[PDB]
């Protein structure tokens, strides 16, 4: 426990990179995550949108 | 550039429009900057047989 500060950081650090890692699963109002998806079923113009 | 083409396909002829003229015949590019002008030449371009 007296440890639990440099664990604090550590922890930290993993989950902001874990939270980065994730926002890639994220639409973000497009039709889906995935950008090969988006330009297979898509025309360039509105894929590219 | 002009030609003739069936009234159908005059959608075609824009940036990024998928079609038998858009693929095979004229091409525009989807960052092409002018203007597409179409007119009606039933009158002069059709003749009986």
């Amino acid at each position: 426990s007296p440890l639990g500060k440099l664990q604090d950081v550590v922890n930290q650090n993993a989950q902001a990179l874990n939270t980065l890692v994730k926002q890639l699963s994220s639409n973000f109002g497009a039709i889906s995550s995935v950008l090969n998806d988006i330009l297979s079923r898509l025309d360039p113009p509105e894929a590219e949108v | 550039d002009s030609f003739v083409i069936r009234g159908d396909e005059v959608r075609q002829i824009a940036p990024g429009q998928t079609g038998k003229i858009a693929d095979y015949n004229y091409k525009l590019p989807d960052d092409f900057t002018g203007c597409v002008i179409a007119w009606n030449s039933n009158n002069l371009d059709s003749k009986v047989g």
